[PDB]
C-alpha cells in the first residue's frame, strides 16, 4: 500500500455513495406513489351541477345598480401555447358579502401563563426579519439594511458570517452521508487501518489540548501505523479545494464528540452533583434561579455559590456538639460483601449525619440489615473531623427594629441599586475590614440574609425577621412598632417572622382559607399567590388593544396580581425589542425587576394577564418590587377601591415615553417611579380561546399548565454530558416532584419531602441506583442544615415498609 | 439582496 | 393509454385589477380544486385575488375554440383588508360548499358560495393570515398560519360551534411570520413554516367531540428545522411520509425526509416533544434513529431538488403536486420569469430501472448492448441479437438527442450528451444535484406564479399569480383535428 493505490481504491469505493442514494430515493418515491390516498368525504352529488355561468357578453350594456367586473379569455393550442386568437372579454355580475364580526385586536406569539418568573437563555437572530418590500436602490432599501446591519452589530456586541454557516451546513451533511461507509470501507480495503487507529493518528495530528489529551487519555497510541496514508488518500478523494476531511467526520464520531481528611474528600466527591446543582431555595436541580452567564453557561443558586459542602457541613458539626429502634432488625441485635458504592453511601451518610438519629438505620433502608451496617460502620473505624461585635447604630436584630439614619446607612431595602453577589461563606466578623461582600460590596452594606453562613448571635448584618404579633392584623404598611419587613420592602419569612404568623399565610395551600387572613400577617400576598378575580377585555384608551378589568370590588391597599415573565438582562432585552422592531413604523411587555443588576422581566410570551394592564399617569395600582425568600418579584398594590368591570391602569414612571392615550442602552419599559363576568361597555375576552364573554356568565379562570415547563427541566438534565444515567434519572423525579411545589421556603421543604418519600417508595426501592442517589440527596439536605432529623427517621420507616412489600 | 412578496 | 402525458396550455384569463385604488397591486394569490365532488363531477376552482373569490367550472371540449372555462360564482369580500388564503370545508349538516378566505385582517370568512352568503367568521388570530389548510381525514378541521406566529386549528362541526379553535401551535416553536402551514393524509401531523426559516413538524391531539372551553395549546413540535434551507421558507408539504419545501433566493424545491418518521408508528404525545435544550443545535427531533456511527445521529436526510429557475427575490411562491391512487405523481411550479415547470415522478423510477439494467449488461457484455424501445418482446430481441449481444428495454418516452458509445457511429449505447440531458432530468442519485424539468412551457408577459391546482382526474392544472391572471393547462383532452 501508498497513498497513490489507497485514494485510487477509495474513488471506486465511493462510487457507493451516488448509487445507494438513487436506490434509496426511488425506492421511498416507489413506496409513497403505492400508498396514495383514495379520495375520503365526496358527497353523493355534485353540488355545483344547478349553477349556470354568469357571463354577460361584453357588446351588452352594464346592469342596473348590481356591479359588474370583467374577464377576458383566450384559448391555446400547439406544442409552443400559441394564442388562437386575441380572446373574449364577458362581464360579470358580483356578489357583494359584508364581513359581519371584527377581528380580536392584535397581538404576537401565544400568551402563556407562569405562576412564577421564569429564567431565560440569551438568544441570538437565526434569520432575516423581512417587514416590506423595499425597491431597490432606494431610501427604504438603505434604511432596512442598515437596521439588519445594527441587529447584526448587537449580536457581535452580545459575545456569542453567512458563506461560512452555508458551508459548514454543506460539509456537515456530506459528514452524515459518509460516516456510515468508512467502517464498512475500511473492512473491504483490510490494510493492517481502523476508526481506533485513524482517531489516534488525528489526535497525534495538529491541529486543541486538553481536548487532545483527554482523547489520547481513552485512546492511547498503539506496529506500522499508515493510518497517515489512509488519511492523506481519504483527503485527496473526499476534501478538494460538498467537501470533508477524515478528521470532520472523526470528530463526529460517537466514541469521541462525548470526550469534549480522606472521608470527606471521598465524600464532597460523591456529593458533587447536588452540592453544584442544588438550588438553595426551591431544591430543584433545573429551575428558575441562578445566573446565566454571557456564552449561555448558568450558575445555579447552589452549595457551590457558598463554598461547597464543608464550609457549611463544618457549622453544622460545631452546632450540633454545642447541644427509637427500626423495623429492620436494628442495631435491637447488634453487630454478603459491601461493593465500593455501598461503603460510600454509609459514609456520606455517616458524616452529614455528623454528631446527631443514626445512620445505621438509614442506610440500611437505602441499601440490609441494621446490625449489617453497624458492624461494617464499626470495621471501617469511621471517625469525624464568638469574637464579640458590637451592635449598628442603625439597626438591632434583637429587637427586630431600625432607627438612626438608617436610610442613608444601608442600601438593603433599595432594591433598583443593589447589585447581586454570592451569600457571604468567609470565616471571620462580616466587616469591609474581612472582606464581606454583604458588609462591602455595595455603596452601603446590606443584610446578611438566610444564605450567609453567619448566624444572628455572632453577626450584626443578621436579618432576623420582625417582632409584629397581634390577634388581629399585623405586618401592615402602617402599623405600634412599625414591621422592619414592610420597612425593608421584604415580604416576611415563614421561618424567621415567628408568631406574625407568616408560617402559615404564606403557605400556598392556605390561600383560601379567608379566616386565617383575617388577622396575622398582611404581607406575604406574593407567597400567598391568591391574586384579585380580574377579565381581559378592549381597552377604553382610544386604539390601545388589550386592557385588563376587575372582575370583583378591590378595597384600596389590597394586593391585585404580580408581574410575572421571563427573567432576561438588559441587553437581551435590546436584542429581543430589536429584533421584534419595525423601522418603518410599538408594543413592549418588559418590566425592570432590578436596575443597577440589569434584570428585567419579559412577558411577550410568558406571563400572566397583568401585560395587558395599560398606562395612565393617575392609576388605581400601583407596581412596587419586593424581596420575597431572596427572589426580586413585582407586586401590584390597589390605590383606590375598584369596583367589578372598571379597568385597571398603573403610571409605567419615566422610562417609557410616548404613552399619550387617556381616559443599545436606551430600552424603554414599565419601572417602578360565585365569580361572573363583570358588567361593562368593553368586549371581554377569554384569553385562550379569545372568544368573547357575556356579563353575568360565570368568570372563565383556567388553572395553569405547567407540564411544557417541567418538560423543559428534565430535558436541561438529560443534555448534561457531565451527569452519569443513574444521576439524571434520579435528580429528573425529584424536580419533576419538587418543581410543582414553587417553594421559596426551607419550613416547607419537610413536607413536600415527607410526601415525595411516600410516593415514590415503590419506584425508590426497585433499583439500588435510585435508592443511593437519593440518600446523596437527603445528605447535601442534613449537611444544609435544611431537613430535619425527624423526616430521615421516618422515611426510614416509609422506605423499609416499601420493601418487604416487595418481599 | 433583500427578499420580495409583490409582483416587480 | 396516455398515462406519460404531460399537461399542454389550453385556456387563460385576466380577471379585472381589483386592488389598484386600495409593484402592481392586482393578484390571484391562491387556486384551489373542489374535492368532495362525485368521482367524474364537473372540476370546480376557487380562484382567491385580493378582494374577490373566483369560482369557476372546467369541461372537456372537442372544439380547440370553445371555452372550457365558466364562472358559476363571483364574490366580493367587501371588507377593508387583501385576502390571499382559502380552503375548502363542508357544511356539517347540508354537506354544501364552503370556501374559506383569509387575509390581512386576520378572520377566517367562511362561504356558503352556492347560495352567495357568508356561513360563519373565525375570530382570535392577532395578525394577518397567510395560509390554510383543510384536513384530510376531517373536512371540518382547517389550520391557519398567521403573523401573530401561531397556527389555529378549527373545527366547524356543530360540537363545537361555541368555541371553533381546538389546538394552538404556540410556545416558541416560530418567532416569526408563518407563511405555510400544511396537513398529513392521516390528519395528526402538521407542517409549518415561514420567515424563521423554521420548517417545524407538530403532532395533533385527538379533539373530543363535545365543547372545548379552551383550544389544547401545543409548545413544542416533534420535530424541529432551520438547517434544510438558508432562507425564509414560503411553502411546505408532506408528500406520503417525506417532506417538499422552497426557500426565497435557493431557486429548488427540496425534497426530503425526517430520520425515523414513520406515519405507521403511533402517533407520539405532547411531552415526548424534544424541547430547544441547546440554543447551538437548529435541529431536533422525536424521531431520530439510535443507530449510527455519528454521535448525534442525522435527524433529516436531504433526498432530491427540483430546478426552479429564476425565481430570483421573490417569495410566496408554492408549487402543487398530484398525487392520486392509479396515476402518476405530478409537481408543479410557475417560477417568477414566466415559465411552468411539471415533472412527472413515475419517470425517476423507469429511467432508474433502465440504467440499473444498461449497466449491468454493459459489465456482463463488454459493452456489446442494444437498446430496444417499449411498445417487440425482450425475448424475440435477444434472439436477433444472438447470445453474444446483451438486449435491454427502454421506456418510449425517454428520447435520445455507465459508459457513453465509443464512436457515434457504434450500435451500441448512447452518446454522452444524450446520457447528460437524461441524467439532468431523470438522475436522483445527487441530493445537492438539480433536476431540469420534464417539461418547461413558457408564458406570455411576465408572469409571477402564486399557486397550482390540480382537478381531481389531473386533466387540468391551473395556475394563478399577477395581474389576476390564470393559466389552464390540459392533458387528456377531448379536442378533434
Ligand atoms: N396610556 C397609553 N397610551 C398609549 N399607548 C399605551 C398606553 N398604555 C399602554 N399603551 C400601549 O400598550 C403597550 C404596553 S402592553 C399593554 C397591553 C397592550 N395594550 C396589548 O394590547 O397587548 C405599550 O407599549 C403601548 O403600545
Ligand atoms: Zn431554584
Ligand atoms: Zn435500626
Ligand atoms: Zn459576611
Ligand atoms: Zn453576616
Ligand atoms: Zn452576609
Ligand atoms: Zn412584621
Ligand atoms: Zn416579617
Ligand atoms: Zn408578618
Amino acid at each position: 500500500w501508498t497513498v497513490d493505490k489507497i485514494a485510487s481504491a477509495l474513488s471506486v469505493l465511493a462510487e457507493e455513495v451516488p448509487q445507494n442514494h438513487s436506490r434509496l430515493v426511488n425506492f421511498l418515491l416507489e413506496e409513497t406513489e403505492k400508498r396514495a390516498p383514495q379520495p375520503r368525504h365526496l358527497s353523493k352529488t355534485d353540488p355545483f351541477a344547478h349553477m349556470k355561468s354568469k357571463a354577460i357578453d361584453a357588446n351588452r350594456p352594464r346592469p342596473e345598480g348590481v356591479p359588474t367586473m370583467d374577464v377576458k379569455f383566450k384559448q391555446h393550442s400547439g406544442e409552443y401555447g400559441k394564442s388562437r386568437n386575441s380572446g373574449r372579454r364577458f362581464q360579470y355580475p358580483v356578489v357583494c358579502i359584508k364581513p359581519d364580526r371584527e377581528p380580536v385586536p392584535p397581538y404576537r406569539f401565544h400568551h402563556a401563563e407562569i405562576r412564577k418568573n421564569i429564567l431565560a437563555l440569551n438568544s441570538q437572530l437565526n434569520f432575516v426579519p423581512h417587514l416590506r418590500d423595499v425597491d431597490p436602490n432606494s431610501a427604504e432599501e438603505q434604511k432596512y439594511s442598515a437596521w439588519l446591519m445594527d441587529l447584526e452589530n448587537l449580536d457581535s456586541k452580545s459575545g456569542f458570517p453567512r458563506s461560512q454557516k452555508i458551508a459548514k451546513r454543506a460539509q456537515a451533511e456530506y459528514a452524515a452521508t459518509l460516516a456510515p461507509y468508512l467502517e464498512p470501507w475500511l473492512r473491504k480495503l483490510n490494510i493492517e487501518c481502523t476508526k481506533s487507529n485513524l482517531i489516534r493518528f488525528m489526535a497525534s495530528q495538529p491541529e486543541t489540548p486538553q481536548q487532545k489529551s483527554n482523547l489520547l487519555d481513552t485512546y492511547s497510541d498503539d506496529a506500522v501505523r499508515n493510518a497517515s496514508m489512509f488519511t492523506e488518500a481519504w483527503d485527496r478523494v473526499f476534501n478538494d479545494q460538498r467537501r470533508v476531511a477524515l478528521r470532520d467526520i472523526l470528530m463526529l464520531d460517537k466514541n469521541v464528540e462525548p470526550i469534549f481528611e480522606a472521608l470527606m474528600q471521598k465524600v464532597i466527591d460523591a456529593l458533587g452533583s447536588y452540592t453544584t446543582l442544588g438550588c438553595l431555595i426551591c431544591f430543584s436541580h433545573d429551575c428558575e434561579h441562578g445566573e446565566i452567564e454571557r456564552d449561555n453557561q448558568k450558575r445555579c443558586f447552589s452549595l457551590e455559590e457558598i463554598g461547597g459542602l464543608m464550609p457549611s457541613l463544618r457549622r453544622k458539626w460545631a452546632a450540633q456538639i454545642e447541644q427509637p429502634p427500626c423495623r429492620n432488625e436494628c442495631y435491637i441485635h447488634g453487630t454478603p460483601p459491601w461493593s465500593e458504592n455501598e461503603v460510600g453511601t454509609l459514609e456520606w451518610m455517616f458524616a452529614t449525619i455528623g454528631y446527631s438519629l443514626r445512620p445505621e438505620c438509614f442506610v440500611g433502608a437505602i441499601l440490609r440489615p441494621c446490625w449489617d451496617v453497624h458492624r461494617k460502620l464499626q470495621e471501617l473505624d469511621l471517625r469525624l473531623p464568638i469574637p464579640k461585635q458590637k451592635s449598628l447604630p442603625w439597626y438591632d436584630r434583637r429587637k427586630k427594629q431600625l432607627m438612626s439614619d438608617w436610610a442613608d446607612a444601608t442600601i438593603t431595602h433599595e432594591h433598583a441599586v443593589r447589585e447581586l453577589f454570592a451569600p457571604c461563606h468567609h470565616d471571620g466578623p462580616c466587616t469591609a475590614a474581612n472582606g464581606c461582600p454583604c458588609a462591602s460590596a455595595g455603596t452601603h452594606p446590606v443584610l446578611c440574609e438566610r444564605f450567609c453562613l453567619c448566624t444572628a448571635e455572632e453577626c450584626p448584618l443578621k436579618f432576623t425577621g420582625c417582632a409584629c404579633h397581634s390577634s388581629g392584623k399585623t405586618c401592615l404598611q402602617r402599623q405600634g412598632r412599625p414591621c422592619i419587613c414592610v420597612q425593608l420592602n421584604r415580604e416576611c419569612d415563614p421561618t424567621l417572622c415567628k408568631g406574625c404568623g407568616a408560617r402559615e399565610r404564606a403557605d400556598p395551600e392556605n390561600a383560601y382559607d379567608e379566616v386565617l387572613h383575617s388577622t396575622g400577617c398582611q404581607n406575604v400576598a406574593l407567597q400567598r399567590g391568591a391574586a384579585k378575580a380580574v377579565v381581559l377585555g378592549k381597552s377604553q384608551l382610544e386604539a390601545c388593544g388589550y386592557g385588563l378589568f376587575a372582575a370583583e370590588d378591590i378595597e384600596e391597599g389590597e394586593f391585585v396580581i404580580e408581574y410575572t415573565g421571563e427573567l432576561i438582562s438588559h441587553d437581551e432585552g435590546v436584542r429581543r425589542e430589536h429584533r421584534r422592531g419595525d423601522v418603518f413604523d410599538k408594543v413592549s411587555y418588559l418590566f425592570t425587576l432590578l436596575e443597577q443588576e440589569g434584570i428585567w422581566v419579559d412577558a411577550a410570551i410568558y406571563g400572566n394577564l397583568s401585560r395587558y394592564i395599560n398606562h395612565a399617569t393617575d392609576g388605581n395600582i400601583m407596581p412596587k418590587i419586593m424581596y420575597v425568600n431572596h427572589e426580586w418579584r413585582i407586586k401590584f398594590t390597589a390605590i383606590k377601591d375598584i369596583k367589578a368591570g372598571e379597568e385597571l391602569f398603573f403610571n409605567y414612571g419615566d422610562n417609557f415615553p410616548n404613552l399619550t392615550k387617556k381616559l443599545e442602552v436606551m430600552l424603554p419599559g414599565r419601572g417602578v417611579p360565585p365569580l361572573l363576568v363583570p358588567k361593562t361597555t368593553q368586549p371581554l375576552f377569554d384569553p385562550l380561546s379569545k372568544v368573547q364573554l357575556l356579563p353575568g356568565q360565570p368568570l372563565p379562570q383556567h388553572p395553569i399548565d405547567d407540564s411544557w415547563l417541567l418538560l423543559k427541566h428534565r430535558d436541561n438534565l438529560q443534555d448534561f454530558i457531565d451527569l452519569r444515567p443513574e444521576e439524571k434519572e434520579f435528580l429528573q423525579e425529584w424536580d419533576a416532584f419538587i418543581l410543582r411545589r414553587h417553594i421559596s421556603s426551607e419550613q416547607y421543604l419537610p413536607r413536600y419531602f415527607l410526601r415525595f418519600v411516600r410516593e415514590k417508595a415503590d419506584w425508590l426501592v426497585s433499583k439500588r441506583s435510585r435508592g443511593e442517589e437519593f440518600s446523596k440527596l437527603v445528605a447535601t439536605l442534613l449537611a444544609r442544615r435544611v431537613l430535619p432529623e425527624r423526616v430521615v427517621i421516618e422515611a426510614t420507616q416509609v422506605l423499609n415498609d416499601a420493601r418487604g412489600r416487595l418481599r | 439582496k433583500a427578499a420580495r412578496k409583490s409582483a416587480p | 393509454s396516455a398515462e406519460w402525458e404531460l399537461p399542454r396550455l389550453r385556456t387563460s384569463f385576466i380577471f379585472q385589477d381589483d386592488y389598484k385604488y386600495l409593484q402592481d397591486l392586482a393578484e390571484f394569490f391562491d387556486v384551489k380544486f373542489y374535492p368532495y365532488s362525485p368521482p367524474g363531477a364537473p372540476p370546480v376552482f376557487a380562484a382567491t385575488s385580493k378582494k374577490h373569490a373566483v369560482i369557476c367550472r372546467l369541461t372537456q371540449t372537442t372544439d380547440k375554440d370553445a371555452n372550457p372555462c365558466e364562472i358559476i360564482q363571483l364574490i366580493r369580500d367587501d371588507g377593508n383588508e387583501a385576502n390571499c388564503a382559502s380552503c375548502w370545508s363542508k357544511d356539517p349538516i347540508t354537506d354544501q360548499p364552503l370556501l374559506c378566505i383569509a387575509g390581512n385582517e386576520g378572520n377566517v370568512k367562511v362561504y356558503n358560495v352556492t347560495e352567495g352568503k357568508l356561513y360563519r367568521t373565525l375570530v382570535g388570530h392577532g395578525g394577518g393570515i397567510n395560509d390554510l389548510a383543510t384536513s384530510p381525514a376531517n373536512p371540518y378541521i382547517i389550520a391557519s398560519a398567521s403573523d401573530d406566529t401561531t397556527i389555529r386549528i378549527w373545527s366547524l362541526a356543530p360540537e363545537h360551534e361555541k368555541q371553533p379553535c381546538v389546538c394552538i401551535l404556540g410556545g416558541e416553536g416560530h418567532s416569526y411570520d408563518l407563511l405555510s402551514v400544511a396537513f398529513h393524509d392521516n390528519g395528526r401531523y402538521v407542517l409549518s413554516a415561514g420567515h424563521d426559516q423554521v420548517i417545524n413538524l407538530w403532532a395533533l391531539p385527538e379533539f373530543p367531540n363535545e365543547h372545548m372551553e379552551i383550544p389544547i395549546v401545543i409548545y413544542y413540535p416533534h420535530f424541529s428545522s432551520s438547517e434544510i434551507h438558508n432562507n425564509l421558507v414560503d411553502c411546505v408539504a408532506f408528500y406520503g411520509d417525506l417532506i417538499l419545501s422552497r426557500a426565497c433566493h435557493e431557486d429548488t424545491i427540496v425534497l426530503w425526509r425526517i430520520e425515523g418518521f414513520s406515519s405507521d408508528d403511533p402517533i407520539p404525545g405532547p411531552l415526548d416533544a424534544p424541547t430547544p435544550t441547546d440554543m447551538t443545535k437548529q435541529t431536533r427531533s422525536y424521531f431520530t434513529p439510535t443507530v449510527s456511527p455519528q454521535s448525534r445521529p442525522a435527524m433529516f436526510t436531504r433526498l432530491a431538488q427540483f430546478h426552479t429557475p429564476d425565481c430570483g427575490v421573490q417569495f410566496f411562491m408554492r408549487f402543487r403536486m398530484y398525487h392520486v391512487p392509479g396515476k402518476h405523481p405530478i409537481l408543479a411550479f410557475a417560477n417568477a420569469k414566466s415559465k411552468t415547470f411539471f415533472w412527472d415522478l413515475a419517470r425517476f423510477g423507469e429511467y432508474a430501472r433502465f440504467m440499473a439494467d444498461l449497466k449491468e449488461a454493459q459489465q456482463s457484455y463488454n459493452g456489446r448492448v442494444v437498446v430496444v424501445d417499449q411498445g417487440i418482446s425482450l425475448a424475440q430481441a435477444q434472439q436477433v441479437h444472438g447470445p453474444g449481444v446483451g438486449v435491454v428495454m427502454k421506456p418510449a418516452w425517454l428520447v435520445p438527442k455507465v459508459s457513453a458509445s465509443p464512436d457515434p457511429d457504434s450500435p451500441f449505447g448512447f452518446s454522452r450528451e444524450t446520457l447528460q440531458a437524461w441524467a439532468d432530468m431523470y438522475d436522483l442519485s445527487n441530493p445537492v444535484g438539480l433536476i431540469k424539468a420534464h417539461r418547461s412551457l413558457a408564458i406570455d408577459g411576465a408572469f409571477v406564479g402564486r399557486q397550482v391546482g390540480w382537478s381531481p382526474e389531473g386533466e387540468w392544472c391551473v395556475v394563478v399569480g399577477n395581474g389576476n391572471r390564470a393559466l389552464i393547462y390540459q392533458r387528456w383532452g377531448k379536442e378533434r383535428g
